[PDB]
Protein backbone atom coordinates (compact mmCIF):
# COMPACT_ATOMS: atom_id res chain seq x y z
CA UNK A 1 0.00 0.00 0.00
CA UNK A 2 2.85 2.45 -0.74
CA UNK A 3 2.36 5.75 -2.71
CA UNK A 4 2.63 3.76 -6.07
CA UNK A 5 0.18 0.95 -5.12
CA UNK A 6 3.02 -1.53 -4.37
CA UNK A 7 1.50 -3.55 -0.41
CA UNK B 1 0.72 16.98 -40.10
CA UNK B 2 0.42 16.46 -43.93
CA UNK B 3 2.25 13.09 -43.81
CA UNK B 4 0.65 12.36 -40.40
CA UNK B 5 -2.87 13.20 -41.76
CA UNK B 6 -2.17 10.72 -44.68
CA UNK B 7 -0.98 8.03 -42.11
CA UNK B 8 -4.05 8.54 -39.79
CA UNK B 9 -6.52 8.79 -42.75
CA UNK B 10 -5.49 5.31 -44.04
CA UNK B 11 -7.41 2.18 -42.71
CA UNK B 12 -5.78 1.26 -39.34
CA UNK B 13 -3.44 -1.79 -39.11
CA UNK B 14 -5.46 -4.82 -38.10
CA UNK B 15 -5.21 -6.99 -34.92
CA UNK B 16 -2.25 -8.96 -36.44
CA UNK B 17 -0.23 -5.85 -37.27
CA UNK B 18 -1.12 -4.26 -33.87
CA UNK B 19 0.18 -7.39 -32.17
CA UNK B 20 3.39 -7.55 -34.24
CA UNK B 21 3.98 -3.88 -33.34
CA UNK B 22 2.78 -4.24 -29.76
CA UNK B 23 4.73 -4.82 -26.51
CA UNK B 24 7.39 -7.57 -26.57
CA UNK B 25 7.09 -10.43 -24.00
CA UNK B 26 10.82 -11.11 -24.69
CA UNK B 27 11.94 -7.43 -24.25
CA UNK B 28 10.18 -6.00 -21.17
CA UNK B 29 11.02 -5.86 -17.42
CA UNK B 30 10.89 -9.18 -15.48
CA UNK B 31 8.05 -7.46 -13.49
CA UNK B 32 5.82 -6.93 -16.53
CA UNK B 33 3.40 -9.37 -18.10
CA UNK B 34 2.53 -8.74 -21.77
CA UNK B 35 -1.14 -9.58 -22.55
CA UNK B 36 -3.31 -10.22 -25.67
CA UNK B 37 -0.22 -10.92 -27.80
CA UNK B 38 1.19 -7.40 -27.38
CA UNK B 39 -1.89 -5.12 -27.16
CA UNK B 40 -1.17 -4.26 -23.55
CA UNK B 41 1.00 -4.95 -20.49
CA UNK B 42 0.32 -5.24 -16.73
CA UNK B 43 3.04 -4.31 -14.23
CA UNK B 44 2.89 -6.49 -11.13
CA UNK B 45 2.85 -4.72 -7.67
CA UNK B 46 6.60 -4.64 -6.81
CA UNK B 47 7.94 -2.01 -4.38
CA UNK B 48 10.70 0.50 -5.22
CA UNK B 49 10.95 -0.59 -8.88
CA UNK B 50 10.46 1.27 -12.17
CA UNK B 51 9.73 -1.05 -15.01
CA UNK B 52 9.47 -0.68 -18.75
CA UNK B 53 8.53 -2.45 -21.98
CA UNK B 54 9.69 -2.09 -25.60
CA UNK B 55 7.62 -2.65 -28.73
CA UNK B 56 8.51 -5.77 -30.82
CA UNK B 57 9.52 -3.47 -33.75
CA UNK B 58 12.31 -1.03 -34.30
CA UNK B 59 11.94 1.85 -36.80
CA UNK B 60 14.91 3.53 -38.52
CA UNK B 61 13.01 4.90 -41.59
CA UNK B 62 9.69 6.53 -42.45
CA UNK B 63 6.78 7.84 -40.34
CA UNK B 64 5.48 5.71 -37.39
CA UNK B 65 2.62 6.55 -35.01
CA UNK B 66 1.05 4.66 -32.06
CA UNK B 67 -1.64 5.33 -29.57
CA UNK B 68 -0.80 4.80 -25.90
CA UNK B 69 -3.73 4.39 -23.53
CA UNK B 70 -2.69 4.91 -19.90
CA UNK B 71 -5.40 5.42 -17.23
CA UNK B 72 -4.86 8.47 -14.94
CA UNK B 73 -5.46 6.42 -11.74
CA UNK B 74 -2.64 4.02 -12.84
CA UNK B 75 0.25 6.55 -13.42
CA UNK B 76 1.60 7.14 -9.91
CA UNK B 77 4.77 9.19 -9.39
CA UNK B 78 6.63 8.48 -12.74
CA UNK B 79 4.74 7.60 -15.90
CA UNK B 80 7.06 8.17 -18.95
CA UNK B 81 6.08 7.58 -22.64
CA UNK B 82 8.62 7.55 -25.46
CA UNK B 83 11.21 5.54 -27.41
CA UNK B 84 14.45 3.70 -26.76
CA UNK B 85 17.21 1.86 -28.66
CA UNK B 86 17.43 -1.97 -28.12
CA UNK B 87 20.10 -1.53 -25.33
CA UNK B 88 18.18 0.85 -22.97
CA UNK B 89 17.64 -0.80 -19.49
CA UNK B 90 14.01 -1.82 -18.78
CA UNK B 91 14.27 -1.91 -14.95
CA UNK B 92 15.73 -0.01 -12.00
CA UNK B 93 15.47 -0.65 -8.27
CA UNK B 94 13.86 2.70 -7.30
CA UNK B 95 10.96 4.98 -8.37
CA UNK B 96 12.29 7.06 -11.32
CA UNK B 97 11.93 8.52 -14.84
CA UNK B 98 13.84 5.46 -16.24
CA UNK B 99 12.89 6.09 -19.88
CA UNK B 100 15.08 9.07 -20.83
CA UNK B 101 17.61 8.81 -17.92
CA UNK B 102 20.43 7.54 -20.24
CA UNK B 103 21.82 7.97 -23.80
CA UNK B 104 19.57 5.12 -25.12
CA UNK B 105 16.09 6.41 -24.24
CA UNK B 106 13.85 9.47 -24.84
CA UNK B 107 10.75 10.19 -22.84
CA UNK B 108 7.98 12.61 -21.85
CA UNK B 109 6.92 12.45 -18.19
CA UNK B 110 3.14 12.58 -18.84
CA UNK B 111 2.55 13.53 -15.17
CA UNK B 112 4.96 16.49 -14.84
CA UNK B 113 5.27 17.40 -18.54
CA UNK B 114 9.11 17.17 -18.42
CA UNK B 115 11.28 15.79 -21.26
CA UNK B 116 14.04 13.33 -20.46
CA UNK B 117 17.06 12.31 -22.59
CA UNK B 118 20.39 11.48 -20.75
CA UNK B 119 18.64 13.38 -17.85
CA UNK B 120 19.09 13.04 -14.05
CA UNK B 121 15.92 15.05 -13.26
CA UNK B 122 16.31 18.75 -12.20
CA UNK B 123 16.31 21.29 -15.05
CA UNK B 124 14.50 18.98 -17.56
CA UNK B 125 12.70 21.09 -20.25
CA UNK B 126 8.91 21.41 -20.13
CA UNK B 127 6.81 20.11 -23.06
CA UNK B 128 4.83 21.97 -24.48
CA UNK B 129 7.60 24.57 -23.70
CA UNK B 130 6.47 27.45 -21.51
CA UNK B 131 3.76 25.52 -19.55
CA UNK B 132 5.58 25.06 -16.14
CA UNK B 133 3.26 25.98 -13.22
CA UNK B 134 0.12 25.67 -15.44
CA UNK B 135 -0.85 22.23 -13.90
CA UNK B 136 -1.57 20.70 -17.33
CA UNK B 137 -3.08 17.22 -17.57
CA UNK B 138 -2.31 14.59 -20.21
CA UNK B 139 -5.61 12.66 -20.94
CA UNK B 140 -5.93 8.80 -20.96
CA UNK B 141 -5.04 8.44 -24.68
CA UNK B 142 -2.11 10.08 -26.49
CA UNK B 143 -0.51 9.68 -29.89
CA UNK B 144 3.29 9.16 -30.18
CA UNK B 145 4.70 10.24 -33.56
CA UNK B 146 8.18 9.12 -34.57
CA UNK B 147 9.43 10.74 -37.86
CA UNK B 148 12.57 8.81 -38.89
CA UNK B 149 12.92 10.80 -42.17
CA UNK B 150 13.38 14.04 -40.16
CA UNK B 151 14.75 12.27 -37.02
CA UNK B 152 12.14 13.77 -34.65
CA UNK B 153 9.90 12.49 -31.84
CA UNK B 154 6.59 14.22 -31.20
CA UNK B 155 3.25 13.82 -29.45
CA UNK B 156 -0.36 14.52 -30.41
CA UNK B 157 -3.29 15.09 -27.96
CA UNK B 158 -6.89 15.06 -29.21
CA UNK B 159 -5.75 15.09 -32.84
CA UNK B 160 -3.35 18.04 -32.23
CA UNK B 161 0.37 17.70 -32.82
CA UNK B 162 2.40 19.44 -30.08
CA UNK B 163 5.50 19.76 -32.24
CA UNK B 164 8.82 17.87 -31.93
CA UNK B 165 9.87 17.10 -28.30
CA UNK B 166 13.18 15.52 -29.42
CA UNK B 167 15.31 15.87 -32.61
CA UNK B 168 18.55 14.35 -34.01
CA UNK B 169 17.19 10.74 -34.14
CA UNK B 170 18.31 9.79 -37.73
CA UNK B 171 20.58 6.71 -38.02
CA UNK B 172 18.98 5.12 -34.92
CA UNK B 173 16.63 2.08 -34.57
CA UNK B 174 13.96 3.19 -32.14
CA UNK B 175 11.27 1.22 -30.36
CA UNK B 176 8.03 2.39 -28.65
CA UNK B 177 8.75 2.39 -24.91
CA UNK B 178 7.28 3.38 -21.53
CA UNK B 179 8.45 3.09 -17.92
CA UNK B 180 5.89 2.68 -15.12
CA UNK B 181 5.95 2.58 -11.25
CA UNK B 182 2.26 1.74 -10.55
CA UNK B 183 1.25 -1.64 -9.13
CA UNK B 184 -1.14 -3.38 -11.58
CA UNK B 185 -1.07 -0.55 -14.18
CA UNK B 186 -2.23 -1.59 -17.73
CA UNK B 187 -0.73 0.26 -20.67
CA UNK B 188 -2.20 -0.28 -24.15
CA UNK B 189 -0.39 0.39 -27.42
CA UNK B 190 -2.37 0.68 -30.71
CA UNK B 191 0.00 1.01 -33.69
CA UNK B 192 -1.41 3.09 -36.58
CA UNK B 193 1.22 2.89 -39.36
CA UNK B 194 2.94 3.43 -41.76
Amino acid sequence: WDINNNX
Amino acid sequence: PEGLEELLSAPPPDLGAQRRHGWNPKDCSENIEVKEGGLYFERRPVAQSTDGARGKRGYSRGLHAWEISWPLEQRGTHAVVGVATALAPLQTDHYAALLGSNSESWGWDIGRGKLYHQSKGPGAPQYPAGTQGEQLEVPERLLVVLDMEEGTLGYAIGGTYLGPAFRGLKGRTLYPAVSAVWGQCQVRIRYLGE
